[PDB]
């Protein structure tokens, strides 16, 4: 009685921005299912962020760096908007080294093959001398969710390495999700719906695979309400 | 007194429940709670508030 909803085209806005769209939806299905999604998607998605900077000259957050125009504050307040991807390994130390005067943006960081700058356009600091070079260390790894400054800490028991500049890591690939569920027209029957998603991301997860993703987490959430153990 | 040795501290203190964070006009309030990104009220749009 019940059609199975089928993947139909997952058209590219921008590379941050898609639309993914499900035709074969029965009544009842349709703002159901797209609660579902959207709640996995935002709320539990793999995604890469930066966690550790080492800048090479400056020993903490509030000490600025002579050169550059920009707090090293700031530079860690862009480097959290580093859209990077690692799909080789887990955790991966990029590493920018910049002299001269200019922007210094995400393009400039010598990237390895496993590493991708989906926004190789990304302003991370303005150097204003030419004498002046900046040199960054870039711990990048993959989590869930979002890691307020409070917890890494524990799992090494304090910094022991100074100069160490800790950051906010938001993980969230994804930062809109919205759903639509319209009357779709089909041979079969009279009722079905379209859910077209759209999703706007940093660019580091396809919709396809965030869908599939998204939908495998639901069906281990379902595991045990479809047998319950008591 | 032979010497001072004054040292500065910094703490970066983000906001949370019970930060009595008030508008502009007189409006007043402390941090209820911090529920989450996509429990918090979304237009058409998605975009959450």
């Amino acid at each position: 009685e019940f059609l199975k909803p089928r993947l139909v085209d997952i058209e590219q806005v921008s590379s941050t921005h898609a639309k993914v769209t499900l035709e074969p939806l029965e009544r009842g299905f349709g703002h159901t299912l797209g609660n579902a999604l959207r709640r996995i998607l935002l709320s539990s998605m793999p995604g890469c962020a930066v966690t550790e900077v080492e800048i090479d000259g400056v020993l903490h957050e509030y000490s600025t760096k002579e050169g550059v125009q920009e707090d090293i504050l700031e530079i860690l307040l862009n480097l959290k908007g580093l859209a990077v991807r690692v799909q080789g390994k887990d955790e991966v130390i990029l590493t920018l080294n910049k002299s001269g005067i200019g922007p210094v943006t995400a393009a400039d960081i010598t990237h390895d093959g496993d590493v991708e700058i989906v926004k190789p356009q990304h302003v991370i600091c303005h150097l204003t001398d030419e004498n002046a070079s900046i040199s960054m260390r870039i711990k990048v790894q993959r989590g869930r969710g979002y890691v307020p400054a409070s917890t890494r800490i524990h799992s090494e028991e304090d910094e022991r390495p100074i100069g160490r500049l800790l950051v906010d890591a938001c993980y969230s690939p994804v930062e809109r999700i919205a759903y639509n569920v319209e009357a779709a027209r089909v041979e079969q029957r009279t009722d079905l719906d379209k859910l077209v998603i759209e999703m706007e991301t940093n660019g580091t997860i396809d919709p396809e695979e965030a869908i599939r993703r998204a939908a495998t987490i639901l069906a281990e959430q379902l595991e045990a309400f479809v047998d319950l153990r008591d | 007194v032979l010497k001072i040795v004054k040292v500065y501290l910094a703490v970066k203190r983000r906001i949370q429940p019970g930060d009595k964070m008030a508008g502009r006009h007189g409006n007043k309030g402390v941090i209820s709670k911090i529920n989450p990104i996509e429990d918090m009220p979304y237009d058409e749009n998605g975009t959450p508030v």
